């Protein structure tokens, strides 16, 4: 579980071997937020009260969990979970919240304290246009950031009103993901891994003999990706 | 005692006992009498191995997690050339490594234990 | 039921062969043809008619006068008697030990059943100056000093002892210390102060002789 | 997913609540102390200054 | 070279295709379990058996591929640094990385890292590095070597202090024991625990490994390499061995001499097989027979042609005198000298097979002066060999 | 194994009925307490043809059995053998009846006669009724070693042999077994080797032990250090720890 939050072999040796650990490379903790507007927007959208709850006459209950509280149970967590995401990339959440959803153990988890490591990632969707899965983040992107980047050493006018970081979580192309959102997400290694799912299967090609010889293509259900 | 028989009346739970004269075993709760032939064989039983066909929750949403491996096998009633497949859910090494093929067009659920 | 019967029989026979064993490796007159006796033979001479096992398997030592009377001329005549009873009391011992008593014997040795009084123990050194040893069918079914880790123990007499002692210049307390509830110990009925002869295969050299006193 | 990492939060906000606790016990003691007569706050705090500066120090 | 990663290559996929047979048997119930351990046990050690051989196979042909001039296998074959599996790891492939003696655990539930779908069992997915350092290494094989070296850091950052405590103990319970003029060892009490040093008395940097021939062999070949008869012709010596030659057939003294020196010699072999079961020859001995014997064959030039001049009756004396000159304990009475016939057993059964009459007249021809040179060494060297006393 | 019976696999199988093979509970499937005041009738259908068979003494409590295939190998198909073995263990006034290796679905139907009495019994008969084998032994594992027994000709040839490997520490009633060679039997633990054998032999065990730990790294002790150790070890008559309650309670000086 220490992928992307502890650098591996950094810790120093002696009788603290493995207990100082130091961060890694774009990894941030979490300050802490109020979950009470959490509570409302679940409360809203619809969800029983654990008050008038009760297990018989209701199997597929899901109990929903905030700050590892119990506050009631609900019948469509799929619906839920969506909008929850949707609200948390419009940046009406504060990104730092992680929600993580047990699809076996019909649990909802919400987490809002201080004290969480998360890191950026990728983010993976479903592309119509282009038949298969794809980055929500294009070139556009990426020439708005390079030339935001190359404003401010010459100055200029407004330009593109400083398109940041800010910016990217804003629209939805990178969210943090932490340790406990990692147990129910798939992540690509590379973005080269979001061809097509076939990849011209059964077709023999040729590759340098002294480059690495890597596995991957396996799964057509990814939903994020490494930055790098 | 695979069952719990739970007194009308009230809402605890019935003791076993029997009716000796009557030759009958009958259930009585405490707080009151509620006195029934309790015509059930069952008086316990007891489980040492893991269930068949243990599987799991298996909800509906079971083809909603991104991280269930997914693969080609046959389903058996509707023929269809997709599933997710997962091992069993025990927690120990008796368990063997049978994988549960659950379709996601029927939700039928079909092992790969050809034997 | 004849499983059970054949598995006693067996066992008792195995006890009996190292009964003998033991007897004649502590130095009385034991013949080889009697400590290996023939199952057949041995369940024609003993047990019943019905083929139940017959305690009534009792043998008297002699002390040979060959080495063992020269070596040891303090030693008198050894009785072993095999209990009856599966469970051995108080009244039981107390007739074995008038028994001795009136058949003035050196040395009894006893061999119970299943399990033994702390009372029972109790009783048992309170005749002086014999002894009475008391030995387990279990633990005599197979023989200790056959086995390939289990070096020869050879018993030294007084002399010996005080000129080993002499030549080594050694107290008493000088010297390496085996108990006296040793397998080996009660394999050989060792007293208190007792010097027995350890010889073992070394592989630096060929022979070694080292030497434990009983505490 | 289940550990926490105490920054310069928490950590100062617990020392500092237990200062301001033994600040809340001293200016008690001191009202208690003034009920005869008089309440002034100016030199109630200088102590109150010197626990907070040094705790922290 | 291409081909030989080539080959490579193609050992490392018909190790994975292996693997994945096994669990596709595996994954049907149709694989059987071993008498003692469940499937998985079975099953996951068929998996590491593979990769391992596969890992093992790799580096041997990528070292059998190597050229005489490259310096890597140049300092291999030397022996000042590096080895087989460093070649292997470093050219071909890198081992299985294993936490614990086993596989990499499903750190996540049922997945090992996040990039894998879960209940992968696949040797890539469990930590098995199938690139090599030269090549490089990706992410996850990355990740999974580095949790190895911090296991291994781990182990021997605790290794180091409980070795160090338990050597300070061991010092701690032997710190008092004293082996004294009378050849005998004690402790500060005085209490004796070992009659003699080492149940021999000899000196630790003083004994080399040698082998004793006696025990070895057959029968038959014991009896031709041993046994001399001076009346029969069956095991006759040649006439021409020694001066005395065709002069000392149908002698009784030296057929008397020469039957008892082989019933001894028979002695001994049954005493050696009854010490020593697995009938092992090589154990460390005091004195080396064969450099003290090459030694003044080497010096006193021997002909090799021209007779001997030794008799039988002068070996058999010197070598009865040589055995009865070997003082370890220097006793008077009986049991101090009993020790002392006992504590070199083992030597004058080597001295005898080493010395035997036929062997000097055959193979080690040696003269008289020869024969004494090599008698006065022998003492010397084994008195020369007792541990000294007042040694820690 | 015996001299005699040692390259011999079905020797070695038969031996092999050593290990404990636990109560019922490790080859049965479930348990049950049916009741029936009826004693010669029952309501089970499948349950009629063996109480036909067979027909302070009327049982109204029924207590009930069923195994599984792994009795044919592990219990070696042993279908009279358990009840025998429960009769002997419990006797008194337990009615017991097995199943003759008939019916597919074999029952052992059991009953008492003078709710919760049954429980005890039937936990009791769970746990501590063993069936065969010997105590504190759990896995036995068979493996074809090989020796370096001498040939009748002279020479040294290995001759292989059956060895039986077990994960337990019985060898007080291990040895009395019948079809082994007592003389050769060997326990890593050598702390109860001197309980039946003797102080020499503990020693031995001891030093044997200790080689075996200094073995794999590939370096060489010579024999007079290990030895002076193992003698020290065991100069009085048992085992004395290298620790503050072994060699330090001893009559040296206090100083030091
Ligand atoms: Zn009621
Ligand atoms: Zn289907």
């Amino acid at each position: 579980t220490h992928w992307g939050l502890v650098c591996p072999a950094e810790t120093p040796e002696g009788q603290a071997c493995g207990l100082v650990k130091n961060l890694s490379l774009m990894s941030c903790i979490s300050v802490g937020t109020d979950p009470m507007p959490i509570i409302t927007f679940l409360s809203e959208w619809g969800m029983e009260p654990l008050e008038d709850y009760v297990p018989h006459q209701s199997p597929d209950a899901t109990r929903v969990f905030v700050n590892g509280v119990w506050h009631g149970v609900h019948r469509n967590p799929a619906r839920l979970m969506e909008t929850l995401r949707t609200l948390r990339r419009k940046g009406d959440i504060n990104p730092e919240v992680s929600m993580i959803r047990d699809i076996r153990e019909k649990e909802l988890k919400i987490f809002t304290d201080a004290g969480r490591v998360y890191r950026p990632l990728f983010i993976v969707e479903d592309d119509e246009s282009l038949g298969h899965k794809e980055l929500k983040v294009r070139k556009g992107h990426i020439a708005k950031l390079m030339a935001t980047e190359y404003q401010d050493i010459e100055g200029g006018f407004e330009d593109v009103e400083e398109y940041t970081w800010s910016s990217l979580l804003n629209e939805g192309l990178v969210e943090y993901i932490d340790a406990e959102e990692e147990e129910s997400i798939l992540i690509a290694m590379q973005p080269e891994d979001l061809e097509p799912a076939e990849a011209n299967e059964e077709n023999d090609l040729d590759v340098d003999p002294a480059k690495r010889i890597r596995v991957s293509h396996h799964a057509t259900t990814f939903t994020h990706c490494e930055i790098h | 005692m695979t069952t719990f028989r739970f007194c009308r009346d009230c809402n605890n739970m019935l003791y076993p006992r029997e009716d000796k004269e009557n030759n009958r075993l009958l259930f009585e709760c405490r707080t009151c009498s509620y006195v029934e032939e309790a015509g059930s064989p069952l008086v316990y039983r007891h489980e040492l191995i893991t269930n068949i066909g243990e599987t799991a929750g298996v909800v509906q949403d079971i083809g909603s997690d991104p991280t269930l491996p997914r693969s080609d096998r046959e389903c058996p009633k509707c023929h269809s050339r997709e599933n997710v497949f997962f091992q069993s859910q025990q927690r120990r090494k008796d368990t063997s490594m049978v994988l549960f093929f659950v379709c996601l067009s029927c939700s039928h659920i079909f092992t790969s234990d050809q034997k | 039921m004849d499983q059970e019967n054949e598995r006693n029989i067996s066992r008792l026979w195995r006890a009996f062969r190292t009964v003998k064993e033991m007897v004649k490796d502590r130095g009385y007159f034991i013949t080889q043809e009697e400590v290996e006796l023939p199952l057949e033979d041995f369940k024609a001479k003993y047990c019943d008619s019905m083929g139940r096992p017959q305690r009534k398997m009792m043998s008297f030592q002699a002390n040979p006068t060959e080495e063992s009377i020269s070596k040891f001329p303090d030693m008198g005549s050894l009785w072993v008697e095999f209990c009856d009873e599966p469970s051995v009391g108080v009244k039981t011992m107390k007739t074995f030990v008038i028994h001795i008593q009136e058949k003035n014997f050196q040395t009894g040795i006893f061999v119970y059943q299943n399990n033994i009084t702390p009372s029972a123990m109790k009783l048992v050194p309170s005749i002086p100056p014999a002894t009475i040893e008391t030995f387990n069918e279990a633990a005599l079914v197979v023989n200790i000093t056959h086995h390939e880790l289990v070096p020869k123990h050879i018993r030294l007499s007084s002399d010996e002892k005080r000129e080993l002692l002499k030549r080594y210049r050694l107290k008493e307390s000088q010297l390496p210390r085996i108990q006296r509830a040793d397998p080996v110990a009660l394999y050989l009925g060792l007293k208190r102060g007792e010097v027995v002869k350890i010889i073992r295969k070394s592989e630096t050299s060929g022979r070694y002789a080292s030497y434990r006193i009983c505490m | 997913g289940k550990k926490r990492l105490d920054l310069a939060g928490p950590l100062l906000a617990q020392l500092f609540k237990t200062l301001f606790k033994k600040l809340t016990k001293d200016i008690f003691r001191y009202m208690q102390r003034t009920v005869e007569e008089a309440h002034d706050f100016n030199m109630k705090l200088a102590i109150n200054a010197k626990t907070i500066t040094s705790g922290l120090k | 070279d291409g081909p030989t990663m080539r080959e490579i290559t193609e050992t490392i996929a018909e190790a994975k295709k292996k693997v994945l047979d096994v669990t596709k048997e595996a994954q049907a119930n149709l694989l059987t379990a071993k008498h003692g351990m469940t499937l998985r046990e079975s099953f996951e050690d068929n998996v590491v058996r593979f990769l391992n051989e596969a890992r093992d196979k790799a580096g041997r042909l990528a070292e059998v591929n190597l050229k005489d001039l490259n310096n890597v296998k140049q300092m291999v074959m030397a022996g000042s640094k590096g080895s087989f599996i460093n070649i292997a790891q470093m050219s071909a492939c890198v081992g299985q990385q294993s936490v614990e003696g086993k596989r990499i655990a499903f750190g996540f539930v049922d997945r090992t890292l996040p990039h894998f779908s879960k209940d992968d069992y696949s040797p890539e997915s469990k930590g098995f590095v199938e690139n090599s350092y030269l090549r490089g290494l990706t992410p996850q094989e990355f990740f999974f070597h580095a949790m190895g070296g911090r296991e291994g850091l781990i182990d021997t950052a605790v290794k180091t202090a409980e070795t160090g405590y338990i050597q300070r103990r061991l010092v701690k319970a032997l710190e008092d024991i004293m082996v004294h003029y009378d050849n005998t060892t004690r402790n500060s009490l005085g209490n004796v625990i070992q009659f003699i040093y080492g149940e021999d008395g000899m000196d630790a940097a003083h004994i080399e490994k040698q082998s004793l021939d006696t025990i070895g062999g057959s029968d038959a070949a014991f009896e031709k390499r041993y046994r001399v008869d001076l009346l029969n012709t069956d095991h006759t010596l040649d006439p021409s061995l020694l001066e005395s030659g065709s002069e000392i057939l149908g002698d009784l003294k030296l057929q008397v001499l020469l039957d008892e020196e082989y019933k001894q010699l028979v002695k001994d072999r049954k005493f050696l097989r009854e010490v020593f079961v697995d009938g092992e020859a090589n154990w460390p001995l005091p004195v080396n027979i064969r450099r003290i014997i090459q030694n003044a064959q080497q010096t006193f030039h021997i002909d090799h042609t021209k007779p001997s001049d030794l008799t039988i009756k002068d070996i058999v004396l010197g070598v009865k005198d040589l055995q009865e000159n070997l003082l370890v304990l220097r006793g008077k009475n009986e049991i101090i000298q009993n020790a002392q016939r006992d504590a070199v057993t083992l030597f004058c059964c080597l001295l005898r097979s080493r010395l035997a009459t036929r062997r000097v007249l055959q193979e080690y021809r040696l003269t008289k002066q020869a024969f004494d040179w090599v008698l006065s060494n022998i003492e010397a060297q084994f008195l020369r060999s007792v541990v000294h006393p007042g040694e820690m | 194994l015996e001299p005699g019976h040692a390259a011999d696999q079905e020797q070695a199988k038969l031996i092999r009925s050593a290990i404990e093979h636990t109560t019922l509970k490790s080859v049965t499937i479930a348990s049950e307490i049916y009741y029936d005041p009826d004693p010669r009738s029952t309501v089970i259908p499948e349950d009629e043809e063996i109480i036909q068979l067979h027909f302070d003494q009327q049982s109204p409590w029924l207590l009930r059995l069923e195994l599984d295939r792994a009795a044919m190998n592990d219990k070696d198909l042993t279908m009279g053998q358990v009840g025998e073995r429960i009769k002997q263990t419990f006797k008194n006034d337990l009615f017991v009846i097995w199943s003759e290796d008939n019916d597919e679905k074999l029952i052992i139907r059991c009953r008492v006669v003078r709710d919760h009495m049954l429980k005890k019994i039937e936990n009791t008969m769970l746990e501590n009724i063993t069936l065969r084998g010997v105590e504190n032994i759990e896995r036995v594992v068979m493996m074809k070693y090989d020796r370096k027994v001498p040939s009748p000709t002279g020479e040294y040839v290995k001759e292989p042999e059956w060895v039986l490997e077990t994960d337990g520490v019985n060898l007080s009633e291990v040895m009395t077994v019948p079809g082994i060679d007592p003389t050769r039997i060997y326990t890593n633990s050598f702390i109860d080797i001197m309980e039946v054998l003797g102080i020499e032999a503990g020693r031995a065990a001891l030093y044997k032990e200790v080689y075996n730990v200094i073995a794999s790294d590939g370096s060489y002790v010579n024999y007079r250090h290990m030895a002076l150790l193992v003698d020290v070890m065991t100069t009085q008559g048992g085992l004395t720890s290298v620790t503050r309650h072994g060699f330090n309670r001893s009559n040296t000086g206090a100083l030091m």
